């Protein structure tokens, strides 16, 4: 079984970083919707959902490979 | 908003008036009968909604409500199966002794001596042995009593009533508009995330919370009557945590991404459960949970009222290259306007999925005690193979129906469909050539081996003790998949299935699963399968691509999808429609699936299924005869057809005698089918003229003038009775043989 | 505008007060899809069954016929399945229910009220107003007895006691 | 009884199914109460 | 027109017209612009009333207990079957509220949070608006207080007034 870790500040740091990267990426790449004008609740929900998805994937991969 | 709910209220009044007027849906048929042809036309075109009206909205509403009616019928069938399992079955005795009690959920009344069909199935019970596999499903679901089966039947009856009420409401009271039906993006989002995703999530919940503890107690040897009720497994966390200690940690590891703590009830063990011969239920629980996660993620892809999401029209129009002109442009309009194109695609996919289900379910038995239930395995493989083949041919048929009716060349200029039409001759010629090549270098090997064995030259045959055709690629794939645990799948304890290689999993001195080696005969029969599938593709694709016109008939689209001919001219234009191509492709599908199930039955009976005895040797049902006999047609004729039909023809005076009766009856009806298939309409019409004279002599001629069945109806009736006869013959032969020897 | 009984629910459009006892209570919208004549026939039949059932639960434990053995009514159902009296009662109820089918078919044509079986041999309703009053009383007692019969049977199922002995202690 | 429902019940397939089931029920009950009638008994 | 936070301004939605009681101009995520107004108002008032009843229940149980013997009370009453005996009337009343909320979303005359219930008669006339304001503020205060005291129970296993006096 791949090793997973209990919740810590590193896990929070990766998850927060993944959320902030996904918010900026959703700000830049979404075609149909000063820089944060038009930023709505569905776009925030979609970006933060991708942030949780990316953070979960990154946390599991780094816990597998030992970076923790 | 763009995706919204639009409904018309009370569009059709609920009345019994049109119930008394047969043919009300068709302006031609509403005038009433004059000939007997009218009756057949009334029952043949009734659910062909697009030929009665040009309004797409009414057609879509009819389709939606007919789908509700089918769902009601399916729920009634499921409720019936649960009730007949509850009241007329030996399910508790099977739960106590799975390896010695034959499942049986049908009991006959004693009327004319048919009570002999209530055979001794064990457990102090008499009834007809059932092979649908419901007992193993209920054991996998954790059903330990017949009271739960009664409640399941009540739930099925309530859902059938709910579906039929929903059909009446959603046609007759509140019918959705055409704009409601034309939301492909919303339908895919809801059906991917809610139907498949939440369904997988709730079934993973049921498996984790109910199925795993009950099945763990069952495999440990606890009797079903002392096993705790499922709600006690829900509320008593200690009772669960004796069996799976990670439940003592609660939902904190889930939300904190410490998922490996849950590694005891969500596993990736693979292989089979040694006690039951089925898949590990923890593996299935992680599997359906992962499918739930993947489906809910996939269900947020498509654009909706809010700005996020993909547009499928943009995706289709963006994918175009230099070889393909305009590319995938215009397909979104086709699939959002023509129901027949969607029916073609969905029937093709459901057929392929059913075939995948058959293969993957024989090879990896998912249910406890289903692997050693050889009749259940053979029955579900053959049944889902036949359903898959039928659905694939139906996808081709309704593709042809789209091509004849709904295709518009103005909206399809230089797209993929137009270019496929524009090189149809190259497609059909190359496919025809490869089909002849496959026929020669596959069937002539069998003919050649028959001649060589008949000529007394065994060294000139294609066999493993002669000139070899070794299946090196499939054997290499088997070696990779056997080597996959720990090398390319490091977290798997065992292989995905033992059919690729490994140990002999045996349950109750009967082989659950063992390695399935591939030799010269397997090479020849797999290339026979490839040959038959390519020829079926040739027939169906040639019918679809030449449905609108050809060099023979330049105006075939004006004649329609379904016409008998264009006259005796041009040499003869008989069976020129796409419908007749479907008519022939159904025969070739029958041939293909028949050869597939014959290969399956013989190979499992000869190399996989059998009894394990002392010193670990496996005694197979037919003693390993497949390697030396399946290389000739004579070996198939003698060691498979002649040898294994002994059980169905000596079943008279026993409980399986009904299969013998059905065997004879199918033998009758198939031959009766040739009377329609080989003959023509004019002979029967003149004979009907003579019979009409006879009835006129006694002044007993009917007002509705009797006519012979139409040429298309003659072909369809011959095909229907042919398929019924062949499938029933294989059904009786397979079931009698596998119940007797397995 | 709104329902008289539930002030925050709108009045159901088919509940216009033509049936005595109407207080506009139909939150699920059963009267919006189904015929109200059928619903009122079902309501009155269920209610009359429940009234007779509750009176039977009281009297049949107060008194028992000498030509029958003594037992509780719930066990009396299972006993009279096997003795055969329950088959007789089911047969005669079915025989009356055939003409109930005919009466319902007459109701669906609008030629018969959904509760009129024209059964008044003691002439208890002389004029209109008393009959309207007795309809309101019958509907209210019907609903009350429909609740009360389920109370009686479920309380027997939990306590294994008949009503009047549960009244004496707890 | 609605006359349109009765007219639908009077159609050939419904009446055909009902009459053939009724005939089958006669044969079934006759063979249940008087089985094994290979012959007319003398 | 109260503007809660000046940099973001007042959201331009169906809400914050001024007719809704209790508006402070506070919706930074602009959740009002994507979900219906009346649904959110009904949800807020129902959450607030449930939290008022919860806080009053915690206070009253810590003061006094009915003769005859927080989350542990939930578990012990599930073991007693008491929680089912409160689940049934809330379930029926909430199905009737399902009906009412569906009708209200359909465009009936019912205002959100209005159940037509005024036996004392305090609301009739000019009082009702002010009472609505009082209700929504007390509701929000109840959702803050209950959410505090429960985590307080999680840390100490002790009741809030009993924590206060100790
Ligand atoms: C910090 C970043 C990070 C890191 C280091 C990793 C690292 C890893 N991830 Mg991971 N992941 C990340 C981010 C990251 N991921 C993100 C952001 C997500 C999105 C949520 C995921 C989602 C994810 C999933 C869902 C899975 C992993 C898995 C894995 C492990 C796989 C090891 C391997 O050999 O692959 C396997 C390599 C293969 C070649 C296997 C083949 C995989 C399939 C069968 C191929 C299918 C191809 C298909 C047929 C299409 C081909 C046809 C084509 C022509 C079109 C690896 C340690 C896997 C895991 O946990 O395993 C224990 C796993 O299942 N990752
Ligand atoms: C997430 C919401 C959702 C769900 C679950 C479904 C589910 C379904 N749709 Mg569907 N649909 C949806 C949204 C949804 N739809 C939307 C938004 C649209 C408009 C764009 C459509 C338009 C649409 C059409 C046009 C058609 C369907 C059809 C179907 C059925 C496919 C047959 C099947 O597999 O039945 C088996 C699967 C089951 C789950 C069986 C149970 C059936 C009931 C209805 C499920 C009810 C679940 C309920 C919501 C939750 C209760 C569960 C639990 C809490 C008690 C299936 C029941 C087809 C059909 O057959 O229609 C009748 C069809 O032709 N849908
Ligand atoms: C839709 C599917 C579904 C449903 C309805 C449920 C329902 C339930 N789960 Mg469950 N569960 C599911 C899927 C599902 N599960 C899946 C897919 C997993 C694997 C990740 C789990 C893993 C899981 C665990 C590990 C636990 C539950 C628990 C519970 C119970 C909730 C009690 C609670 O809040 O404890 C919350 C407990 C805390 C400590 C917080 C309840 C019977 C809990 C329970 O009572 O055990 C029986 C519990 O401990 N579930
Ligand atoms: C998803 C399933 C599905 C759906 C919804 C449809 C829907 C439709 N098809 Mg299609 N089709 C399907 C699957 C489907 N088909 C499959 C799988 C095949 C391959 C066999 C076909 C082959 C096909 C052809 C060749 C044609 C259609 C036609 C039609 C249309 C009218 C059908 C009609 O009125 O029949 C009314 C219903 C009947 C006639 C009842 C048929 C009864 C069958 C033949 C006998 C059943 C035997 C039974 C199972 C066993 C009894 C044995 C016992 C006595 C011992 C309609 C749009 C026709 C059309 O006009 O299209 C425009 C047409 O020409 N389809
Ligand atoms: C067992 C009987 C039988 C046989 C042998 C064939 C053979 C053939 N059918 Mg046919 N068919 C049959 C029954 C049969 N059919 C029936 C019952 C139906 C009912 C619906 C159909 C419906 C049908 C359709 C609808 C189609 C075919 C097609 C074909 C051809 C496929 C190409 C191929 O495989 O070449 C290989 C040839 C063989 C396997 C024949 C045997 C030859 C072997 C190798 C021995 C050769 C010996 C040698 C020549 C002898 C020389 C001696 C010298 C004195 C002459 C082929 C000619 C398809 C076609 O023509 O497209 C290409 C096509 O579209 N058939
Ligand atoms: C107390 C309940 C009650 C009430 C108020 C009514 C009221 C009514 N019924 Mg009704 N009915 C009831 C119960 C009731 N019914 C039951 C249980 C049945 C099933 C047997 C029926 C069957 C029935 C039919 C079939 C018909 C009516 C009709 C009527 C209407 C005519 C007025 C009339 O004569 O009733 C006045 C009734 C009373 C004043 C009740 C008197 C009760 C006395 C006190 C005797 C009590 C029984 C006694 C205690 C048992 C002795 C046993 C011993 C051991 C103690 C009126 C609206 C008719 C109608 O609608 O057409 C106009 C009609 O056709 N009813
Ligand atoms: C507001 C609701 C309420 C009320 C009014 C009562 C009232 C009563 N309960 Mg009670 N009870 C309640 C809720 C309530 N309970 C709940 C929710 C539970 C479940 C925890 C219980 C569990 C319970 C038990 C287990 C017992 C009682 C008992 C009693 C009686 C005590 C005798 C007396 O006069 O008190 C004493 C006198 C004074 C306080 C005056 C000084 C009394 C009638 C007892 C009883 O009836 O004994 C036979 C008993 O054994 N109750
Ligand atoms: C394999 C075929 C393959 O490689 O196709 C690749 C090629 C796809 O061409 P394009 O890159 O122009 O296609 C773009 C679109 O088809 C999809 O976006 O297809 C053809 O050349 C036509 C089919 C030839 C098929 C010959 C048989
Ligand atoms: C409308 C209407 C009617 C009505 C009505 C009703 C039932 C009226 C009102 C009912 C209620 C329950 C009102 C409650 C208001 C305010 C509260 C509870 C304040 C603070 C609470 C909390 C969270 C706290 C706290 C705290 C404490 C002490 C301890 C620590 O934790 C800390 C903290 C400081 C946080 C009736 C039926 C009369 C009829 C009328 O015709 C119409
Ligand atoms: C199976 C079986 C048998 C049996 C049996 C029989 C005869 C079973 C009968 C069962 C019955 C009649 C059950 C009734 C339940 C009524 C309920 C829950 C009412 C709820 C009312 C509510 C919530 C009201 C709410 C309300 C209130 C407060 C007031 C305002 C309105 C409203 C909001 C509606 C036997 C005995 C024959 C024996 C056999 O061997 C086995
Ligand atoms: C036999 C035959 C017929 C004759 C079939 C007749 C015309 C139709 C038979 C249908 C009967 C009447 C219904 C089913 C028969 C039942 C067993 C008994 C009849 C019940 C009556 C009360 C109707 C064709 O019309 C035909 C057409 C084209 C190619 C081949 C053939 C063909 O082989």
């Amino acid at each position: 079984v791949p090793q997973t870790v209990a919740w810590s500040a590193k896990t929070g740091a990766v998850m927060v970083l993944s959320n902030i990267l996904c918010i900026v990426a959703g700000r830049y790449v979404i075609q149909v919707k000063g820089s944060f004008a038009g930023f709505g609740l569905p776009e925030l929900l979609a970006s933060t959902s991708l942030g949780h998805i990316v953070g979960s994937g990154a946390i599991l991969g780094l816990s597998y490979v030992g970076v923790l | 908003k763009k995706v919204s709910i639009t409904v018309d209220r009370d569009p059709v009044a609920t009345s019994f008036e049109k119930w008394a007027q047969p043919g009300h849906f068709s302006r031609t048929l509403a005038k009433g009968p004059k000939t007997t042809t009218w009756i057949w036309n009334l029952h043949a075109d009734v659910h062909d909604f697009d030929s009665h009206t040009n309004s797409l909205e009414d057609i879509s509403r009819k389709i939606f409500s007919a789908h509700f009616g089918q769902l009601s019928i399916i729920f009634l069938w499921l409720s019936g199966m649960y009730f007949h399992g509850a009241r007329f079955s030996n399910y508790s005795a099977w739960l106590s002794n799975p390896t010695a009690v034959k499942p049986s959920a049908q009991v006959v009344w004693p009327i004319v001596g048919q009570e002999i069909l209530n055979g001794d199935v064990g457990g102090g019970f008499q009834g007809v042995q059932v092979t649908s596999g419901f007992f193993q499903i209920w054991r996998a679901s954790g059903i330990t009593s017949e009271v739960e089966l009664y409640w399941c039947a009540l739930a099925g009856l309530l859902m059938s009533g709910l579906m039929i009420f929903a059909g009446w409401f959603h046609y007759h009271k509140a019918a959705p508009k055409l704009e409601w039906f034309q939301n492909a993006e919303s339908m895919l989002n809801h059906h991917l995330s809610g139907l498949l995703g939440l369904g997988c999530l709730s079934w993973a919940g049921h498996q984790i919370h109910i199925s795993l503890p009950v099945n763990k107690l069952l495999d440990a040897g606890v009797a079903p009557q002392e096993i705790p009720l499922p709600h006690e497994f829900l509320v008593n966390r200690d009772l669960m945590a004796q069996l799976y200690p990670s439940f003592s940690k609660g939902l904190v590891p889930f939300f904190t991404l410490n998922w490996s703590e849950y590694s005891d009830f969500l596993t990736f063990k693979g292989g089979l459960n040694p006690v039951t011969g089925g898949l590990w239920l923890s593996d299935t629980a992680h599997h359906h949970l992962a499918l739930a996660v993947l489906f809910i993620v996939a269900g947020h892809m498509y654009r909706t009222n809010w700005g996020i999401g993909h547009s499928m029209k943009e995706i289709l129009e963006a994918h175009k290259g230099p070889f393909t002109g305009e590319g995938h442009k215009g397909l979104y309009e086709i699939l959002t306007t023509s129901w027949h194109a969607q029916l073609a695609i969905n029937l093709a996919m459901m057929g392929s999925v059913s075939i995948i289900v058959a293969h993957h379910m024989y090879a990896m038995p998912p249910y406890p005690y289903i692997a050693t239930d050889y009749p259940t395995q053979l029955s579900i493989f053959t049944h889902h193979m036949w359903i898959g083949g039928f659905c694939v041919v139906g996808g081709a048929a309704h593709a042809g129906i789209f091509m004849v009716r709904d295709y518009n060349p103005a909206q399809n200029y230089n797209n993929l469909l137009d270019r496929v039409i524009r090189h149809r001759d190259a497609i059909i010629s190359h496919l025809n050539w490869i089909c002849i090549f496959l026929g020669f270098h596959s069937f002539g090997l069998y003919i050649h081996n028959d001649t060589m064995r008949a000529l007394g030259r065994t060294q000139d045959m294609f066999s493993d003790t002669a000139i070899q055709l070794k299946p090196v690629f499939a054997q290499w794939v088997q070696s990779i998949h056997t080597l996959a645990p720990g090398n390319t799948t490091p977290n798997a304890l065992a292989t995905a299935s033992y059919a690729f290689g490994g140990d002999v999993v045996a349950v109750g001195n009967k082989v659950a699963m063992m390695p399935i080696s591939l030799g010269t005969a397997d090479f020849m029969v797999h290339h026979i399968h490839a040959f038959t599938i390519h020829v079926t593709v040739l027939i169906l694709l040639k019918g679809v691509l030449f449905s609108r016109n050809s060099r023979l008939i330049p105006d075939k689209a004006n004649l329609g999808f379904r016409f008998p001919c264009d006259g005796p001219g041009r040499g003869g234009t008989c069976q020129s429609s796409a419908w007749d191509s479907v008519f022939l492709g159904l025969f070739w599908m029958y041939n293909c699936i028949s050869v597939v199930i014959f290969h399956f039955s013989w190979k499992m009976q000869s190399d996989v299924w059998g009894t394990v005895q002392a010193d670990g040797t496996v005694t197979h049902i037919t003693g390993g005869n497949f390697a030396q006999s399946a290389i000739t047609i004579n070996g198939w004729l003698r060691d498979f057809l002649w040898a294994q039909a002994s059980q169905v023809i000596q079943s008279y005076g026993s409980a399986l005698s009904a299969y013998g009766l059905i065997f004879l009856g199918a033998h009758f009806i198939w031959a009766f089918s040739l009377m329609f298939l080989f003959s023509g309409r004019g002979y029967w019409q003149e004979l009907i003229e003579s019979i009409v004279w006879a009835h006129n002599k006694l002044n007993v001629a009917p007002a509705i003038q009797p006519r012979a069945l139409s040429i298309t109806q003659g072909r369809a009736v011959g095909l229907a009775h042919y398929l019924l006869g062949g499938i029933g013959t294989t059904w009786a032969f397979f079931l009698a043989r596998i119940i007797s020897v397995g | 505008d709104f329902s008289a009984a539930v002030p925050f629910l709108k009045r159901p459009t088919n509940l216009d007060g033509q049936y005595i006892g109407d207080v506009g209570f139909d939150p699920l919208g059963f009267s919006d899809v189904f015929d109200l004549r059928v619903l009122r026939e079902a309501e009155l039949k269920h209610g009359r069954f429940a009234m007779l059932a509750t009176l039977g639960f009281i009297v049949q434990e107060l008194y028992t016929f000498p030509f029958f053995p003594k037992m509780a009514p719930v066990d009396a159902h299972d006993y009279f399945v096997k003795q055969g009296g329950g088959s007789q009662i089911i047969f005669w109820i079915s025989f009356v229910e055939l003409f109930g089918v005919v009466a319902l078919f007459e109701t669906l044509q609008g030629k018969r009220e959904p509760g009129d079986f024209a059964f008044d041999p003691l002439g208890l309703a002389k004029d209109e107003a008393t009959l309207e009053r007795y309809r309101l009383a019958e509907v209210k007692h019907a609903r009350l007895a429909m609740i009360a019969i389920g109370g009686f049977i479920h309380q027997y199922w939990v306590t294994k006691q008949t009503v009047l002995e549960q009244l004496g202690n707890f | 009884m609605d006359s349109n429902f009765l007219k639908y019940l009077s159609t050939a397939p419904v009446l055909f199914t009902v009459w053939l089931s009724f005939t089958a029920s006669f044969i079934i009950e006759a063979n249940r109460f008087f089985p094994d009638m290979l012959y007319f008994p003398m | 027109m109260p503007v809660a936070i000046p940099p973001l301004g007042r959201p331009e939605t169906d809400m914050f017209d001024g007719s809704v009681p209790g508006d402070a101009g506070f919706d930074p995520l602009v959740i009002s612009g994507w979900l219906d107004s009346r649904w959110l108002r009904e949800a807020e008032v129902k959450h607030g009333r449930v939290a008022m009843l919860a806080a009053a229940g915690c206070i009253a149980q810590d003061l006094f207990t009915f003769p005859g013997v927080m989350s542990a009370l939930h578990d012990a009453a599930v073991k007693a079957g008491s929680m089912q005996q409160m689940l049934w009337p809330i379930a029926i009343l909430e199905t009737i509220s399902i009906a009412a909320t569906i009708q209200m979303l359909q465009g009936s005359g019912r205002a959100p949070g209005d159940f037509g219930f005024d036996p004392l008669g305090l609301g009739k006339g000019a009082k009702a608006e002010r009472m609505a304001l009082c209700e929504i503020k007390n509701g929000r205060l109840a959702m803050i207080g209950f959410s505090g005291m429960m985590h307080h129970y999680f840390i100490t296993g002790k009741g809030p007034i009993e924590l206060l006096t100790s």
